């Protein structure tokens, strides 16, 4: 028992599975909110640039592109979450048994 | 209601104590989002939540 | 007053000033207090007001057999222009009382 | 399109071009994901 003790408290490289769960969920959830900064084919990317600016019969052609380009988006990022979720599952039933 | 940098709308700011440099205007958070201000009517910092 | 050649473009400095846009359309002399079209959408923005004071000339011509994405014609010998095109403009004639 | 035209001519096509040429790629992605997701499987069966 002390002779693992001590091999666990040395060893800091055993929970990388663990640690990488983790690191996975922020790296995605970063670059989800990173992503609204992007102009799209607009000349600018910020949520203000469809707020109180320009006319419409010539704004309205214009910010089309932008929702539409902000919504595949969302649609790859429950896509990885569904897969990812999908394989814990196995995961967790493998450690049930 | 109103205090941002030079017209209209409805935004959000709080209170800040933060050291600043004199020549710097904006301050942004890593989510490349404003989240400090200074203004020249009194050189206090105020910050967002 | 003087309307010089290219080098000696007018200026309105911002300095011991007062007046909004609204005393320069109630005028007479001009007719308008827009450009055509600015309304809640696109370009604007910092917690701001207005334009800068500064005069230049540029050019636009090739547009119609155009969609864009690369190098024009025309805008390039005399003064220096940028690329991106936004937000409003007024443009028309006036040939009566000078 | 390039060399015959004048050069600022040819956004709303290959605007779309590009588009519809990047949509194509993420469904071969998914393809490939969930079959590597399947074989994973079968390799853990053939291992137990």
């Amino acid at each position: 028992i002390g002779k693992i003790q001590d091999s666990l408290s040395s060893t800091p490289s055993a929970l990388g599975k663990l640690q990488d769960v983790v690191n996975q969920n922020a790296q995605a959830l970063n670059t989800l909110v990173k992503q609204l900064s992007s102009n799209f084919g607009a000349i600018s990317s910020v949520l203000n640039d469809i707020l109180s600016r320009l006319d419409p019969p010539e704004a309205e052609v214009q910010i089309d592109r932008l929702i539409t380009g902000r919504l595949q988006s969302l649609q790859t990022y429950v896509t990885q979450q569904l897969i990812r979720a999908a394989e814990i599952r196995a995961s967790a039933n493998l450690a049930a048994t | 209601n109103f205090n941002f940098n030079g017209l209209t709308g409805t935004g959000v700011l709080t209170e800040s104590n933060k050291k600043f440099l004199p020549f710097q205007q904006f301050g942004r958070d890593i989510a490349d989002t404003t989240d400090a201000v200074r203004d020249p009517q009194t050189l206090e910092i105020l910050d967002i939540t | 007053t003087r309307f010089a050649s290219v080098y000696a473009w007018n200026r309105k400095r911002i300095s011991n000033c007062v007046a909004d846009y609204s005393v320069l359309y109630n005028s007479a002399s001009f007719s308008t207090f827009k450009c055509y079209g600015v309304s809640p959408t696109k370009l604007n923005d910092l917690c701001f007001t207005n334009v800068y004071a500064d005069s230049f000339v540029i050019r636009g011509d090739e547009v119609r057999q155009i969609a864009p994405g690369q190098t024009g014609k025309i805008a390039d010998y005399n003064y220096k222009l940028p690329d991106d095109f936004t937000g409003c403009v007024i443009a028309w004639n006036s040939n009566n009382l000078d």
